[PDB]
């Protein structure tokens, strides 16, 4: 059916969780990582 | 030799955009100029072609006539030029036209091919390098 | 100064222009 | 910081001191010229790289040179 | 029409087409360009000149900018 | 016929390899 | 009015002139010769 | 301490920031002749009071726009101070920095940055390669 | 006002005309515009 | 301060936020960083190159994994000319189901993309055919990728840090380089198509499990060490050969046939062979020139610094003084790598140029969108390395040369007459453009007025009698190759033109883009690019030479590549900096860029629509470019979603509208400057200072970017919206309306 996001692929599953994952589930503790990373005193 | 371009009077293109034409001062005239003189292509447009020996003065006769007009304008302006250096004021000569300067310095330019040719055999076409401004390299 | 090795190489490329177009005018083949 | 050099050039006319809204340059005894002064840069912490005074020098080439640097607060003109 | 039917010039379609830049793009921008875009040989012809003639001066104008 | 679940997995624990070296190098090269 | 002499040679005056003179003999040369083409000029109207 | 009275002003937008309570902050103190009207650094006109007065400024700048341009220059005002004034209280008066005013040339002033070439002969930045020196700090 | 046609424009190519801002979608009527066309045409009769 | 950045003082003592973003903007200006030495600035670029070719490597295996795992490799092999190949799988959760259904195509059950670089065609050309192969290339990859990361870690080890001396040895280099990594890869490559591509096209599998015992001749290798080389090109395959299949399949290895194979109209998997033959063996001799360690072989710095041409008084080559340019490229990081991206430049030009125009992979040619996307891909990439090549030639004026050590020789002879140069530039720049615009409206004015007789339609004979020369005997000439009594068809001393009747089909050949028939507005348009070349070259030029200084700041070397100006004294100095000119380049870059890609695009979409004359016609005036090009054409881009649905060209209509956004956004980079926002951006600072409930504040004061750092943002938006909307017209446009 073509109401849904699907994948006849190997693993379809893994875009249902790697999509969340890289760009609006890490991506704000990557950022959390790279602020405390260029804000460290000397 | 070309094969792809035809006198327009033997192109059917161009004999159909020929008939279709306005009767107006612009096509009636023209169309008959383009018909006996010009080669067309396969849309029945005049094309200019540069593969001829023939109708070589139809290339050289507008290069030529350009380039005798070009240089004169140059050489007005550049024998006027050099005639205002020697004033007290150049730059007051440059916004207020001097006639007696700009008649005298056009009706040399009539006969610019010469006198460049003149100029440059002398040496006084153009400056030496050294006295010209230029920027650290 | 004439230019010597100025002038012959400018010869020598111009003659390849003209014989280029020697042939681009059917007068050579 | 930005760096302000002054050369051998300058003719002790001050006007790259008056000019500075800063006050980073002064004027000095000197020898060179005729005027028996040269410009100095003594507080080019607080200089911040308008360069004005290059505008107002008359010499050709400039007498006084500005090379923008470190940024610092007060090189920004940052009053917060 | 005679019986006080009105079909307007784009057929109403500002409420449902306007509400994108798509639509804007191309209900309006490229849609509505067509009589200048094929206003070559006719009395229009003008109107398509200065067309091209005001998209020019608009890019000449970035040079300086 | 394409790759199985089998060979997707295993395509992503052998490209941990590259994935540390990845990260050995680019800390040397912060060194 | 040797002022308004020198005025007339300035030189937005002297270009104003000479475009407009200019101007002027290209449009007649349209009038009298319309459709002058490169392999056209100076050649008799058939 | 720093001593004056402040000139007469309603309040401002563009006042001291928490800049001059964290790294630093500017005062200009100078005496004027009669009560006046002057324009104050960052918008706004101010009354400057009959005596000697006192005004904090966030920037080195303003006090030399201020003292340059309008009390020198139009109230006649030849005697004003420029102070830096740190967050811990220490305060050191900055302008005129000996007394005298940069643009008059006084004894005992040495020469900083003097660079003793025309600007012309400032080496080729290829011949100071990765000795960390820029050409016009090149001897 | 422009950040809810960016809005539209990706709900409508998405094919999702229904969470669009549109009159058969989330609507944004201008009630106080309206309501003076209503006061004005009702302050002559009409 | 603050640790970050590491290779900065300066920058970490900066108390705004324009720490942060000149820390990423300087962190690969390796040279600048504090205490930095020649000899660790090599060893650090060394391992950036280890670093690089790992992405590389990485990239090309996520292509090859996502081919293999969401592609339809194999389906499309069956019937490469009416199955979309696929890129990779969709999964974007804010799809409706119109969308899903959109994107759901090409034979696949989910929404998918449809794959337009030619990987497909360049795949099925080389002998792969199976998922299974293309995901043992992706797995290879991968350890390929860790080895390289392994290899530069080791290299910045104390033990394995190559010394200055070694970096600077310039002769071993270009000898392993040239013959090892030039020749000896191409002749693995040829081997690679004779002993796996060749077979496999003839339906014959050859792999890792038999390829050692599975010669790909019946003569053997015994025939190339007897002598009887001729044995490798006899029975070649046949003109009704059927690709991937053994009918009508020769046995020939190294053919010299010619031309298109008729099927695929591509070129011959044997004539590909025996070119990586060839091509090896020219660059193993190559790399036999210099000597290393042996005495034999030329020295560069002598060559360079000779003076005496068989005892004869010299300047040096060409008698023009070379001399102490050894040290000059040896001793400029930035030299070399000018001379590096303007080949790669050329290179991918000519990639462009000869890749639509002799296609080498079997019916990429009839993939329309696909050869759109190839030749504006590598158009592009050769006009951004080409803007490279000169910006780091600009860098290199000010930072590496000096006058004392080039004294005298050919680049100071250069720098010595650099007014002659730009102003002679400007010269053809200013002849090219008035003239070439000049026409444009003339044929403007004249269509416009209902006379389209009246153009100016100069036909472009010159190049007309080279594609005679080549073959072409469209046009009636009978010069050179396109007479078969010529002694250039002929070869009279040897006749070995056995290239000939196979370059003449495919010369002479309709259907494809060997040498696409030309008239006027095709004479126009290559004017065009020639200004654009020539302003582009000047704007770079100009920048390069006067890198070092000018009138108007005779001392800019003092200052560096990239500095926002001198203030406004002396008349004003905005946009002064040889950085600025490179900044400017880039917009001359993008337009002759979009000039070339419009004209090849146009006319390949007239061809493939079969309206070549709406293209003849159109294109000798301004208004047939902007109507029935960009009018016309974007009909079906622009409704890939409207109010009555969407359909697959709704991801080319967003990013349509994307790039116009980005592009705009762009303008206010550029046009508006720094000084606005500075006074705006303290009002902000005050009201945020003055709002109660904002604990937040900030540890980076906020300040406007930079001058130089607007016209880079500004740039780059720009350069973004530029292709980004052209990528999505291109594809939309072509696509659209074929496969
Ligand atoms: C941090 C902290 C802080 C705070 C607190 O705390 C704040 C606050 C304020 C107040 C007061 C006000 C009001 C609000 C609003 O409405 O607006 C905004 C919005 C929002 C949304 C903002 C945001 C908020 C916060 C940030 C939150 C956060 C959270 C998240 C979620 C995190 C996440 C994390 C992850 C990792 C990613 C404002 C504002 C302004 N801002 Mg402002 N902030 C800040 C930050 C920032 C930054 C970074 C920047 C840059 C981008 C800026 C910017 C800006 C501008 C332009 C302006 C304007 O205009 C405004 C004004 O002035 O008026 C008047 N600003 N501020
Ligand atoms: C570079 C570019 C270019 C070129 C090149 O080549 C050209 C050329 C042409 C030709 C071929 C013809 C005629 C020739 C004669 O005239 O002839 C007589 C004379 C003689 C022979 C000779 C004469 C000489 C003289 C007089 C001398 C002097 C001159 C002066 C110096 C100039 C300057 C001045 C000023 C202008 C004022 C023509 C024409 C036309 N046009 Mg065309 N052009 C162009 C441009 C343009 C533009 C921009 C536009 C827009 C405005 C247009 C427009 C138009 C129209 C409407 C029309 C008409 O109608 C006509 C006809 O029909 O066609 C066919 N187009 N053109
Ligand atoms: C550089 C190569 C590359 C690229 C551009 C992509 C691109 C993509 N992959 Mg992918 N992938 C790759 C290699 C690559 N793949 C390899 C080698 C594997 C096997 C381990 C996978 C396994 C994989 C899975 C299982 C899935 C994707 C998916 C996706 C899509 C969404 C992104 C995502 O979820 O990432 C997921 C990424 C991974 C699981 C691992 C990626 C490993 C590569 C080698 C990292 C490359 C890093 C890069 C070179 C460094 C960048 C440097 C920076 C300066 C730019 C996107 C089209 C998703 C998809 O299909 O959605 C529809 C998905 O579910 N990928
Ligand atoms: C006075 C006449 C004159 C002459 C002889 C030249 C000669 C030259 N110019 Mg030049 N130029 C002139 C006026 C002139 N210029 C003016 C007025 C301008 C300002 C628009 C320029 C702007 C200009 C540029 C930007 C460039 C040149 C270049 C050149 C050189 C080759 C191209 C060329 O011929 O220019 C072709 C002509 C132009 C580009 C524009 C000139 C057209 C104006 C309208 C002519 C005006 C004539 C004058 C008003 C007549 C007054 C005479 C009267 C008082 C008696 C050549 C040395 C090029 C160069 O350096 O190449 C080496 C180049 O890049 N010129
Ligand atoms: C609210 C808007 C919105 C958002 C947030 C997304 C989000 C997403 N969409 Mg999407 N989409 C939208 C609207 C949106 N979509 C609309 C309106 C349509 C049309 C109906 C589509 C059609 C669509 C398709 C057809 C596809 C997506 C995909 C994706 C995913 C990949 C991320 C992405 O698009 O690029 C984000 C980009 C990055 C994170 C950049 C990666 C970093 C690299 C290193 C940058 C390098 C730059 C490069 C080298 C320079 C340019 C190269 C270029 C010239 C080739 C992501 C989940 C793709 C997908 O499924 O992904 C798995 C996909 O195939 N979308
Ligand atoms: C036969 C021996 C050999 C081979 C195959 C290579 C191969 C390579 N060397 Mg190399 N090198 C060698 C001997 C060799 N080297 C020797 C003897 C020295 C010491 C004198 C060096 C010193 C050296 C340095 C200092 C560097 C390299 C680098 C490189 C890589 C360049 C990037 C690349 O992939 O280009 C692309 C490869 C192609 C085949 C494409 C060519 C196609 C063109 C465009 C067509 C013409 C490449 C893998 C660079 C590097 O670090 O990479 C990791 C680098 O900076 N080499
Ligand atoms: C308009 C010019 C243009 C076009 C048509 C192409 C065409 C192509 N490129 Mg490409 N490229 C270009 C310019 C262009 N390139 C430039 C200037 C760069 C330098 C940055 C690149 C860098 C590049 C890389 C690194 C890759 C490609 C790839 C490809 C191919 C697949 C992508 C595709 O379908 O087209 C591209 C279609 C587009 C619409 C291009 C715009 C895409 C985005 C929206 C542009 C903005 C980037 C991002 C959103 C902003 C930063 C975040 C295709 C042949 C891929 C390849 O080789 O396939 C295996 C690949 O991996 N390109
Ligand atoms: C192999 C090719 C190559 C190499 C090794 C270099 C190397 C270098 N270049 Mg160079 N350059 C190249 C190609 C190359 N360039 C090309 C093709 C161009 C033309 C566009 C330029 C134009 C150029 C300029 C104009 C300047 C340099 C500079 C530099 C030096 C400092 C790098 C820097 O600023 O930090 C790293 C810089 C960045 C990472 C820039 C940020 C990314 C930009 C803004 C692109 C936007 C990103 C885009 C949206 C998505 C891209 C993909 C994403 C993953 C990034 C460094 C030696 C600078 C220099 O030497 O200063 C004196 C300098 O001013 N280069
Ligand atoms: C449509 C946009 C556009 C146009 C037409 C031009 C035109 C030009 N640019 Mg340019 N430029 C632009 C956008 C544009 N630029 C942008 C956006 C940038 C990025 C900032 C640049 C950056 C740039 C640089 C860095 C350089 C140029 C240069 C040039 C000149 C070289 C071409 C030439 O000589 O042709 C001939 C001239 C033209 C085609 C200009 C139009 C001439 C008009 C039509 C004559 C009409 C006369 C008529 C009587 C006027 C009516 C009266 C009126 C005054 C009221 C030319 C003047 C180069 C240059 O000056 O070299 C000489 C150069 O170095 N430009
Ligand atoms: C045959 C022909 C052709 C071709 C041609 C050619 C190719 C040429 C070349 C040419 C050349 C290769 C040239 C060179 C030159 C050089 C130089 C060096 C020059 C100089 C000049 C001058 C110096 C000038 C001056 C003047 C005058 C005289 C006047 C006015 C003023 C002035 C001052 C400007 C064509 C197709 C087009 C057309 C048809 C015919
Ligand atoms: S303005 Fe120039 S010349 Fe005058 S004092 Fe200052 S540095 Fe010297």
């Amino acid at each position: 059916d073509m109401t849904q996001l699907t994948g006849s692929y190997a693993a379809s599953w893994l875009p249902w969780i790697m999509i969340p994952l890289i760009f609006y589930i890490l991506p704000f503790p990557v950022f959390a990582l790279i602020f405390i990373w260029i804000e460290k005193e000397a | 030799a070309n094969s792809t371009l035809v006198p327009c009077s033997k192109s059917p293109a161009f004999q159909a955009r020929m008939k279709n034409a306005p009767d107006t001062y612009y096509f009636n005239k023209p169309f008959k100029a383009y018909a006996k003189y010009e080669l067309c292509g396969t849309d029945g447009l005049p094309h200019l072609p540069l593969d001829r020996l023939d109708r070589a003065t139809d290339v050289l006769v507008p290069i030529g006539l350009f380039l005798y007009v070009a240089g004169f304008i140059g050489w007005s302006g550049r024998s006027y030029l050099r005639a205002t250096k020697s004033a007290s004021d150049p730059e007051m000569k440059e916004i207020f036209i001097d006639l007696p300067l700009a008649l005298q310095s056009i009706s040399k330019a009539v006969l610019w091919p010469l006198l460049a040719l003149q100029e440059f055999l002398s040496g006084d076409l153009t400056a030496r390098d050294e006295e010209i401004p230029i920027s650290p390299r | 100064a004439p230019f010597p090795f100025r002038t012959i190489v400018s010869l020598i490329l111009l003659a390849g222009n003209i014989l280029v177009a020697a042939i681009y005018f059917h007068i050579i083949n | 910081s930005h760096t302000v050099k002054i050369y051998d050039t300058c003719i002790g006319c001050t006007q790259c001191v008056r000019a500075c809204p800063t006050d980073v340059l002064e004027m000095v005894p000197w020898d060179g010229c005729k005027a028996a002064q040269i410009a100095s840069s003594p507080r080019t912490e607080d200089c911040v790289g308008c360069k004005r005074c290059e505008t107002a020098c008359p010499t050709d080439f400039l007498s006084i040179r500005v090379y923008l640097g470190a940024e610092t607060t007060r090189s920004m003109g940052l009053a917060y | 029409d005679s019986d006080g039917i009105v079909t307007h010039l784009t057929g109403g379609n500002f409420a449902t087409s306007s509400i994108t830049n798509n639509g804007w793009l191309r209900d309006f921008l490229w849609a509505q360009s067509a009589q200048v875009i094929q206003s070559y040989n006719s009395s229009l012809s003008a109107y398509g000149l200065m067309f091209l003639a005001g998209h020019f001066i608009f890019g000449f104008s970035l040079m300086f900018l | 016929m394409n790759i199985s679940d089998t060979q997707v997995f295993v395509a992503l624990v052998v490209a941990l390899l590259p994935g540390l070296l990845a990260f050995r190098l680019a800390t040397e090269l912060y060194k | 009015m040797q002022h308004v002499f020198k005025y007339l040679t300035l030189a937005p005056v002297m270009a104003t002139f000479t475009m407009v003179a200019l101007s002027v003999v290209l449009i007649m040369l349209q009038i009298w010769f319309p459709g002058l083409q490169y392999g056209t000029y100076f050649k008799p109207t058939p | 301490t720093l001593e004056g009275q402040t000139p007469i002003f309603g309040g401002g937008t563009g006042g001291l920031l928490t800049k001059a309570e964290r790294e630093e902050k500017y005062v200009i103190t100078w005496t004027s002749p009669k009560e006046q009207v002057f324009e104050m650094p960052t918008g706004g006109s101010a009354i400057m009071r009959q005596g000697k007065n006192k005004l904090e400024i966030a920037r080195k700048e303003y006090g030399i726009a201020l003292g340059g341009q309008q009390l020198r220059a139009k109230f006649k005002i030849n005697d004003y101070k420029i102070y830096r004034v740190y967050p811990n209280g220490e305060t050191q008066m900055i302008h005129p920095a000996d007394g005298v005013f940069p643009e008059k040339v006084n004894q005992g002033r040495p020469k900083v940055r003097y660079v003793d070439r025309n600007i012309g002969s400032n080496p080729s930045p290829a011949k100071l390669k990765f000795s960390g020196v820029q050409p016009y700090d090149a001897p | 006002s422009f950040a809810m046609y960016c809005h539209n424009d990706t709900m409508r190519a998405f094919g999702r005309p229904q969470d669009m801002f549109s009159d058969t979608g989330i609507q944004l009527q201008p009630i106080f515009a309206q309501w003076i066309q209503h006061i004005h045409t009702a302050a002559v009769g009409a | 301060a603050t640790k970050f950045p590491k290779f900065s003082q300066d920058l970490a003592q900066d108390p705004t936020t324009r720490r942060i973003w000149y820390a990423m903007a300087t962190a690969h200006d390796f040279e600048l960083h504090d205490g930095m030495t020649e000899e660790n600035l090599y060893q650090k670029i060394f391992a950036s190159h280890f670093g690089h070719l790992a992405i590389i490597f990485l990239w090309a295996s996520g292509v090859l994994f996502h081919v293999a795992w969401q592609g339809n490799f194999e389906q499309w092999i069956k019937d490469p000319l009416n199955v979309r190949p696929i890129a990779h799988a969709i999964w974007d959760a804010q799809f409706g189901p119109p969308a899903i259904e959109a994107f759901t195509r090409a034979g696949a059950t989910n929404p998918v993309d449809i794959c337009y670089s030619g990987v497909y065609h360049w795949w099925y050309t080389i002998g792969m055919r199976t998922n299974n192969e293309l995901y043992v290339g992706a797995i290879f990859l991968l350890l390929l990728a860790a080895l390289f990361l392994f290899a530069g870690w080791l290299h910045l080890q104390p033990r394995y840090r190559p010394t200055l001396g070694w970096f600077k040895s310039a002769e071993p280099r270009l000898n392993h380089h040239l013959a090892g990594l030039f020749g000896v890869s191409s002749l693995a490559w040829a081997a690679h198509l004779i002993h796996v591509a060749i077979p496999e096209s003839r339906g014959q599998h050859v792999g890792w499990d038999n390829f050692l015992f599975t010669p790909p001749h019946p003569a053997g290798l015994g025939a190339f060490f007897t002598g009887n080389w001729s044995a490798y090109a006899q029975n070649p395959d046949t003109a009704q050969h059927v690709f991937n299949s053994s009918q009508g399949a020769g046995t020939a290895i190294l053919t010299f046939l010619g031309g298109f194979h008729p099927q695929t109209q591509s070129l011959w998997l044997t004539d590909m062979a025996h070119h990586h033959v060839a091509i090896a063996v020219l660059f193993i001799i190559a790399g036999h020139m210099y000597r290393t360690n042996w005495g034999i072989g030329h020295s560069i710095k002598e060559m360079l610094n000779s003076k005496s041409f068989f005892g004869a008084k010299v300047e040096g080559p060409f008698n023009l003084p070379h001399q102490g340019l050894y040290d000059t490229i040896n001793n400029s990081l930035h030299f070399q790598l000018s001379f590096a991206l303007a080949a790669l430049g050329v290179a991918s030009s000519l990639t462009a140029q000869h890749m639509y125009s002799m296609p080498p992979y079997a019916f990429i040619g009839q993939d329309f969108t696909t050869q759109a996307a190839l030749y504006t891909h590598h158009q592009y990439i050769a006009g951004f390395l080409m803007v490279g090549a000169f910006s780091h030639a600009g860098i290199f004026w000010i930072r590496d040369y000096d006058p004392e050590q080039n004294k005298g020789n050919v680049l100071d002879r250069m720098l010595r007459h650099k007014e002659a140069i730009i102003s002679h530039l400007s010269w053809v720049s200013l002849f090219l453009g008035f003239h070439t615009l000049g026409l444009y409206v003339h044929n403007d004015v004249e269509v416009a007025f209902g006379a389209a007789e009246k153009q100016v339609l100069i036909e472009p004979v010159f190049a007309q009698f080279i594609q005679a020369a080549h073959g072409k005997a469209l046009y009636g000439f009978n010069t050179l190759l396109s007479n078969p009594d010529s002694i250039a068809s002929t070869a009279w001393p040897n006749h070995a033109n056995v290239w000939l009747p196979g370059w003449l089909d495919a010369v002479n050949n309709t259907t494809n883009s060997l040498f696409l028939t030309i008239g006027p507005g095709d004479f126009y348009v290559h004017h065009a690019i020639a200004l654009g070349l020539h302003v582009t070259t000047l704007v770079l030029v100009k920048g390069a030479l006067d890198a070092r200084g000018s009138k108007l700041m005779p001392d800019k070397k003092d200052f560096g590549y990239a500095f926002p100006c001198d203030g406004p004294g002396r008349g004003g100095t905005c946009d002064i900096s040889a950085w600025d000119a490179s900044y400017l380049a880039v917009f001359w870059m993008l337009n002759t860029l979009g000039w070339v890609t419009f004209y090849w695009h146009w006319k390949h979409l007239a061809i493939w629509e079969g309206n070549i004359a709406q293209f003849n016609e159109s294109s000798t005036y301004l208004m047939g470019w902007f109507r029935d090009y960009l009018w016309l054409h974007s009909a079906q881009l622009i409704n890939g979603y409207n109010p009555y649905g969407t359909n697959s060209l709704a991801i080319w209509s967003w990013m349509f509208l994307w790039g116009h956004l980005a592009w705009a956004v762009s303008f206010m980079f550029l046009i508006t400057w720094r000084g606005y926002w500075q006074e705006l951006i303290e009002t902000l600072v005050w009201a945020h200072e003055k709002t109660p409930l904002s604990f937040g504040y900030w540890r980076d004061k906020p300040v406007a970017l930079s001058i130089v750092q607007a016209r880079l943002v500004g740039l780059t938006h720009f350069t973004v919206g530029y292709i980004a909307t052209y990528g999505a017209f291109l594809i939309a446009s072509t696509a659209g309306k074929f496969g």
